[PDB]
């Protein structure tokens, strides 16, 4: 252990060494005290013009980058777990090995939210075996879960008519308008409900379709004695205890 | 011609408000360069000494 | 960079080739001759999700493609040019293709001389799944060579008129292209030029929205940091999808359409207009087609 | 080497110009030394740089970097040649801001020689000639063991058969310039705009 | 010995340490004055208008 | 029309969604999914950049949680137990409660991810960590090692030195060196003096 | 004549400024001399005795 | 004031046309120059200053010598005679400069 350690620190040094000595910008009233060694001449017949690519600080290709930092962090805590668990790097992220190591990833702006998206669609996908538009249209009629049913084109629309007219006022000083449309839709326009969520609250529930409905309105793995704990309908609908 | 004169006087107002936010800005600047020193290195020697 | 692009003297074997643009002088082995040439590149919709780099590689009479991929699949890809046509065909890659490795494909055949220039080399089949493929990205190719002499003098032309007149090589490319297709500079180029520069100075106007005035078509190219003009007029953001002029199809814009096209609604968004009014743009331009498409 | 270097410093710091200058002068020179009424044949004046004579073998045991300089005795050549143009610069500034027509004459000298002692800066080479690799492809094991194999050979020998390292098998990243001698040529060229 | 030559030491370092300070605030106090003189030849312009 | 920035004939075609409680009376009329995306397209295009970059972060924020619940309630993973959004941050190694408003680049977000991974699995808040991996000089020296800017410093300083250099300060540096530079730590430094 | 009386007190306010402007000039003064003398010849003796 | 003005950007475009011509038609004996940077160490007078700076013959003279001399004894202009640039004048350069 100790001898790979020194010959790593070896190898280190002898490397700035090289790249002292090659730099270009010692090109230079300082140059007339600088000396080609055989090492920097066996270095540069070996590995071509390595010693004299200086990249700019800045850019992706430089060893000080992050793309650097990020090579040692991956290389160093890519076997912190084994391929069995997991929470092994590779087992909980896949893309991270096949990430690509170019400029235009290092500089273009995006946003924490639209990758995240990203990753949980492909994920989502990669579930079910279907498309993003698949997926979008189940999920318009997915009842067991809180967040759903989610129909993205209704919902773009109330957001488009949110932005031009709050409040309804060009809708109510338009009485001809207004007095065509139903009173549950105009519910949908002010706050979110999707039809699936309509139809939701508005079916009506009897004891011969008490089962069926529970059935249909929750998942598998919850039954009507999960409503007999407080903190289990806190935790399915998220709300406070108090709230419940 | 009297509305005219009263515009550039506003503008006149302007460019004073500049000089004072030059003055302002270089005293943030030369507050913020000593309490970033703090102590320098003759104070710490003599508290070292 | 911005005139000549990325010349091609031998780097590493991926290393990209384009900077948007690739040029080289290259000794056609058919005779004694010494050519240069020059490829430009227009990013097609879906590229940056996708293709670390799709490139158009010239050897002499013939040119094939390099690709590199964002995401490994297991299967192969098909280099079409057109939307899925029986005639589409003009390469494949063999797969399967894994991220982040480059591969050749096979010397592309089905193009002409004529459509090499302005001519789309690329459309991305690429298969994910045994019976499902995909348009993965691509771009629009354009094609130029000349003898050594001819190019060195159309550079300087270029590079004077650039340099004397405050315009980008790709405004001024776009202005001779909408004006000849042999690139020349001449009266009208020149007149051009003059309206472009009097019509920024007059109307505040962007350089882009200048050269749209004088005559000129929406500019395509973007310069590798930058986003292009039809880009930025049409899909920044984007509706749901990239509209792109790479379709030649036909949309109807009469504004008495049920089941309106996404099309239709991305010129709308662009143009700043509703349907009634694309509809009186449309009649006043003359651009209308039979069944008002 | 230490001691004329620290009075350098601490006169540049009271910003006592000449003074420093024959402080600095000790060690490095760039107009020469007069040896016996004549120009001397060494061009540093410090004996141990001149001959680049390491006295630190162990430098990395911890981080230090006088112990980086002191086991390669070149990087004492280069802190020396950045004193030196951090005190021209301070002289040209110095000057500048008397804003007399002599005094902006003097600080465009000062420029004039610092740039001159500089020399032209260079461009960024290896940047558009990097394939960029895959996170994996980086953190190659294979890759790092090669190359850290090559040094260690290198660090003796200097067997190059098949000399030519085959360039496609590079995921190694690529050294960087200076950002201080960066930082020195945008000062000079801001001061020397501003001055014409 | 040793001991009063350090305390006279450090006494020396910290009166030429207050000296430094005191003339940086001199500073501070010229640039304000510098920075009011500024100003008050711009409300001389808006005046006259 | 005017005041929605469209055309009658889409003013009418909203008008005419009704929710009639689908039976219990005679029926409800509902659009298609694809005729939902035609209404959609049609009523989105009428907005203008700023307006369309809104509505774009609002369904990104949107999204990111219905995506979220359903994960949460029908994927498990291998043999990771995971019960809320904070859960699902720490296994994907993103943060899904970020707004839209926040930017970043994709090689900051790999990096940040993997900082947190590591940092989990250091301070053995995972399970099953490798030990014998954990030892090794880079988590070693995780304390200089977690951040970008102190790896930077610590790795430049092999390479570039002389931007670390103190002529007035150095380890190993003798008594009578000390000496000389309280000697010389006045202010007003004559030649004769520093002689 | 009232319009006659409202130039001279705008006369009167520029008078005001000038004055306002000498005391300022007088304080740079000042404080530059102090600046630029720095630290005199009494001190420099007190630091080496 | 406005055919002062035009005289300046005269100057400023004259300047430069004339460098450019000088340095694609002319080359002196043994020095190589290739810029208007090498212009201005070779003539020893800034040609790419703008024509609001003024100044006086023997001021430029002096400075022109000056930036001579600085060239000569840092040795960045070859073939310098040591033995020259030893005298007193040399010697004491830090006061005579």
């Amino acid at each position: 252990y100790h001898e790979t350690i020194e010959q790593k620190k070896n190898n280190r040094l002898l490397e700035a060494r090289i790249f002292t000595r090659a730099n270009p910008q010692l090109s230079g009233a300082i140059r007339l005290g600088i000396e080609r060694d055989s090492v920097s001449r066996s270095y540069d017949e070996m590995f071509g013009a390595r010693s004299s690519s200086f990249v700019k600080p800045g850019s992706v290709a430089s060893m000080f980058s992050p793309a650097g930092y990020l090579t040692e962090l991956y290389r160093e805590a890519k076997d912190l777990h084994f391929s069995s668990s997991a929470y092994h790097l590779d087992n909980r992220r896949p893309d991270l090995a096949d990430l690509t190591l170019s400029q235009s990833n290092m500089d273009t702006e995006i946003s924490t939210l639209t990758l995240s998206n990203e990753l949980l669609l492909e994920h989502i996908t990669r579930k079910t075996g279907g498309d993003s538009d698949a997926l979008m249209e189940s999920l318009s009629t997915y009842r067991q879960a809180i967040d759903t049913p989610y129909h993205q084109p209704y919902e773009t629309i109330r957001q488009v008519i949110m932005t031009h007219d709050s409040t309804l006022s060009a809708l109510s000083r338009n009485p001809e308008v207004m007095g065509q449309a139903e009173g549950a839709s105009l519910l949908a326009i002010l706050a979110n409900i999707s039809p699936e969520l309509y139809n939701i609250l508005t079916e009506e529930i009897t004891e011969k379709n008490a089962d069926a409905l529970f059935a249909q309105n929750f998942s598998e793995n919850i039954t009507p004695e999960n409503f007999a704990s407080q903190s289990w309908i806190a935790k399915y609908y998220g709300l406070e205890l108090s709230e419940v | 011609r009297i509305q005219q004169r009263t515009v550039d006087e506003v503008d006149a107002d302007i460019a004073v408000l500049a000089e004072s936010r030059r003055s302002a800005q270089n005293r943030l600047e030369k507050y913020q360069q000593l309490y970033d020193e703090d102590i320098n290195h003759g104070e710490q020697r003599a508290m070292s000494l | 960079q911005k005139y000549l692009g990325m010349l091609q003297n031998g780097y590493s074997d991926s290393t990209s080739a384009y900077v948007d643009n690739i040029s080289t002088g290259l000794v056609v082995n058919n005779e004694s001759k010494l050519e240069a040439y020059k490829i430009t590149r227009v990013k097609t919709d879906d590229y940056d999700k996708n293709i670390n780099y799709f490139d158009l590689m010239y050897e002499g009479n013939n040119q094939f493609f390099i690709r590199a991929n964002f995401k490994v699949s297991r299967e192969f890809g098909a280099t079409l040019r057109k939307n899925a046509g029986p005639s589409g065909i003009v390469g494949s890659l063999s797969g399967p293709l894994i991220a982040n490795t480059n591969f050749k494909s096979n010397y592309l055949s089905n193009i002409s001389d004529s459509e090499y220039k302005n001519g789309v080399k690329i459309y991305a089949y690429r298969y994910t799944s045994s019976t499902s493929a995909t348009n993965q990205g691509g771009g629009i190719f354009t094609f130029e060579s000349y003898p050594l002499t001819i190019f060195a003098l159309k550079l300087n032309k270029a590079i004077r008129l650039c340099l004397t007149s405050g315009l980008s090589p790709n405004e001024l490319q776009t202005i001779v292209r909408s004006d000849n297709a042999q690139g020349i500079i001449n009266d009208s180029v020149l007149t051009k030029v003059f309206y472009t520069l009097f019509y920024s100075h007059r109307y505040a106007l962007s350089f882009d929205d200048a050269q749209v005035l004088n005559g000129s078509v929406i500019n395509q190219y973007a310069d590798d940091d930058s986003v292009s003009h039809f880009n930025r007029l049409f899909n920044t953001p984007p509706l749901k999808g990239k509209i792109f002029e790479a379709d030649g199809n036909t949309v109807s814009i009469d504004p008495d359409e049920e089941q309106s096209t996404f099309a239709r609604s991305a010129l709308m968004r662009g143009l700043g207009v509703n349907s009634g009014e694309l509809y009186q743009l449309g009649k006043l331009a003359g651009v209308l087609d039979a069944q008002n498409t | 080497y230490y001691t004329p270097m620290m009075c350098f410093q601490r006169l540049l710091q009271e910003k006592q110009f000449d003074e420093a200058t024959q402080w600095i002068n000790y060690v490095y020179n760039p107009a020469g030394y007069i040896v016996n009424g004549e120009i001397a044949p060494w061009i540093w004046n410090c004996r141990p740089l001149e001959e680049t004579t390491s006295w630190n073998a162990n430098p990395l045991d911890a981080i230090d970097p006088d112990a980086v300089a002191q086991n390669d005795p070149m990087h004492y050549k280069i802190a020396t040649f950045m004193r030196l143009l951090d005190q021209l610069i301070l002289r040209g500034d110095m000057a500048y801001r008397e804003l007399t027509r002599d005094a902006l004459n003097e600080a465009k000298m000062w420029y004039v020689r610092t740039l001159e002692l500089l020399g032209d800066e260079p461009e960024d080479y290896g940047s558009q000639q990097w394939a960029a690799p895959s996170l994996s492809g980086a953190a190659s094991q294979t890759v790092q063991a090669a190359y850290q194999q090559d040094l260690t050979m290198l660090g003796r020998g200097g067997v190059s058969k098949n000399l030519r390292t085959a360039n496609s098998l590079v995921g190694l990243f690529l050294p960087e310039y200076n950002p201080a001698l960066t930082d020195y040529w945008q000062t000079l060229r801001l001061r020397l705009f501003n001055l014409r | 010995l040793s001991a009063t030559a350090s305390q006279y030491s450090a006494d020396k370092i910290s009166r030429s340490e207050a000296y430094r300070r005191r003339r940086q605030e001199w500073e501070i106090q010229r640039d304000n004055a510098d920075g009011e003189v500024k100003q008050m030849d711009a409300q001389l312009e808006s005046l006259k208008i | 029309a005017s005041a929605l920035h469209t055309m009658p004939s889409v003013i009418r075609t909203l008008v005419n969604i009704r929710y009639v409680t689908a039976l219990n009376k005679a029926e409800s009329n509902l659009p298609s999914w694809d005729e939902w995306q035609t209404l959609a397209e049609n009523m989105e295009a009428g907005l203008s950049t700023q307006q369309a970059q809104t509505l774009a972060d609002y369904t990104a924020e949107r999204l990111s949680s219905v995506l979220c619940n359903w994960f949460l309630a029908n994927i498990q993973p291998e043999g990771v137990s995971l019960h809320s959004r904070d859960d699902l941050y720490s296994y994907f190694l993103i943060d899904n409660q970020v707004s839209s408003a926040i930017k970043t680049t994709r090689l900051a977000e790999a990096i940040a991810g993997i900082q947190l991974y590591i940092n989990r699995a250091l301070n053995r808040i995972e399970p099953n960590a490798r030990a014998d991996v954990s030892t090794r000089q880079f988590f070693t020296d995780w304390t200089v090692n977690n951040r970008y800017s102190t790896w930077g410093g610590v790795s430049r300083l092999v390479y570039y030195p002389e931007n670390y250099i103190d002529p007035t300060q150095r380890i190993g540096q003798t008594r009578m060196m000390d000496e000389l530079l309280e000697n010389i730590s006045q202010s007003k430094l004559s030649r004769d003096t520093v002689e």
